[PDB]
């Protein structure tokens, strides 16, 4: 009689982890390279070259981030296994807007913009929402006073060559996007700013609300 | 009497009151705020409300058999489904409202199928009782001349 009982077995027990496997969500942080990703995994992991995925345990729902920057090969030959991932979570630095690259003599801001174009543009990516984190703030704050964008950058004719206002940068990210674009929700941080898990929670629910309600045809 | 005047050109006048606002929902289907609200269930509803204005004609004018029998259940009928529409849309909104994980509807047409059926669950009950009721022991007229002897 083994082979009816150990398949019964076999099928009762995957149901079961099926049937458990109910709540789950899946996220990827994708950023460039020098954002800090260890550090801001560092403040949130405290409290509230392989692929490596972080088990977060927020409130009824097991949430998994997948670290998928540090691979140094084609993307477009494995990105096609995170198709159900409901949302992306782009980093960016303010401050590589005067740090310029020479390691071709152009700024990291032209890769960055690149990468986030290449990366949105995707036909696949799209029911998913995009989360647009900004960070090392206080370097732009405060270094503007000798470096002053006019000459660097091309679209920030503003007051003068100080009182720096980060919603340029802003613009220029938020403009390489098509039309009916999603909301894209971006909230700077900081070195040790709590405030971001709570963000992003904020935009899981909207992300699936919105959906939801879109298939319930409430509109 | 002008009392029976009276409650017709009311009748009238919610009759084409609800008719107008029909219009509305027709002729401004696709705004955000109406398909806010459920438009097809809205659309029912107001079918709902034309029979309610109506159940009320029957009771203007000598009494008859067919009208005596025909006089209580068409409002009740008509006052149930009503009740059921406004039941039903609201608890899908709190559903829809209320959602951790995303949705999983296997078919979009079945899934608006579960919108109607559960109206018809409820008014259910009430046909079978005017059914039963009626077979069991009709309603019938009765020329009444004792209480008052002119």
């Amino acid at each position: 009689k083994a082979a009816v009982e150990r398949s019964k077995m076999i099928d009762r027990n995957l149901r079961r982890d099926k049937r458990d496997a109910r709540r789950e969500l899946k996220l990827l942080l994708l950023g460039t390279g020098e954002s800090g990703k260890s550090t801001f995994i560092k403040q949130m992991r405290i409290i509230h070259t392989g692929i490596i995925e972080y088990p977060f345990d927020l409130q009824s729902v097991i949430f998994r981030m997948v670290d998928v920057g540090g691979q140094r090969s084609e993307r477009r030959k494995w990105i096609h296994c995170f198709e159900n991932v409901t949302s992306i979570m782009f980093l960016v630095a303010l401050s590589e807007y005067d740090q310029v690259l020479v390691e071709d003599n152009e700024n990291r801001m032209e890769e960055s913009k690149a990468l986030f174009r290449t990366i949105i543009t995707y036909p696949w990516f799209q029911n998913s929402s995009v989360i647009l984190f900004l960070n090392k703030k206080d370097l732009l704050e405060e270094k503007i006073m000798y470096s002053h964008l006019v000459d660097y950058f091309p679209e920030y004719d503003g007051p003068q060559r100080a009182q720096a206002a980060r919603e340029f940068i802003l613009k220029m990210f938020v403009d390489l996007n098509p039309d009916s674009d999603k909301i894209i929700y971006s909230h700077f941080t900081c070195a040790t700013d709590t405030e971001n898990i709570r963000f992003v929670f904020a935009a899981v629910k909207d992300t699936i609300l919105q959906l939801n309600l879109k298939e319930y045809n409430l509109v | 009497e002008p009392f029976g005047i009276a409650l017709t050109l009311f009748a009238v006048l919610g009759i084409f009151l609800t008719a107008f606002v029909l219009g509305v929902f027709i002729k401004f289907r696709n705004t955000p705020i109406v398909k806010a609200t459920n438009r097809e269930l809205s659309y029912l509803l107001l079918f709902s409300l034309l029979c309610c204005f109506s159940s009320s004609l029957f009771f203007i004018g000598e009494p008859q058999d067919w009208t005596c029998r025909l006089r209580q259940p068409a409002f009740g009928i008509s006052f149930v489904l009503c009740i059921s529409c406004i039941l039903v849309k609201t608890n899908r909104v709190l559903l829809v409202f209320e959602a951790k994980i995303p949705t999983s509807f296997h078919r979009k047409w079945w899934g608006l199928n579960l919108q109607f059926l559960l109206v018809f669950l409820c008014t259910f009950m009430q046909i079978v009782i005017c059914v039963i009721w009626l077979y069991t022991a009709p309603p019938s007229s009765y020329r009444n001349q004792e209480l008052e002897d002119e």
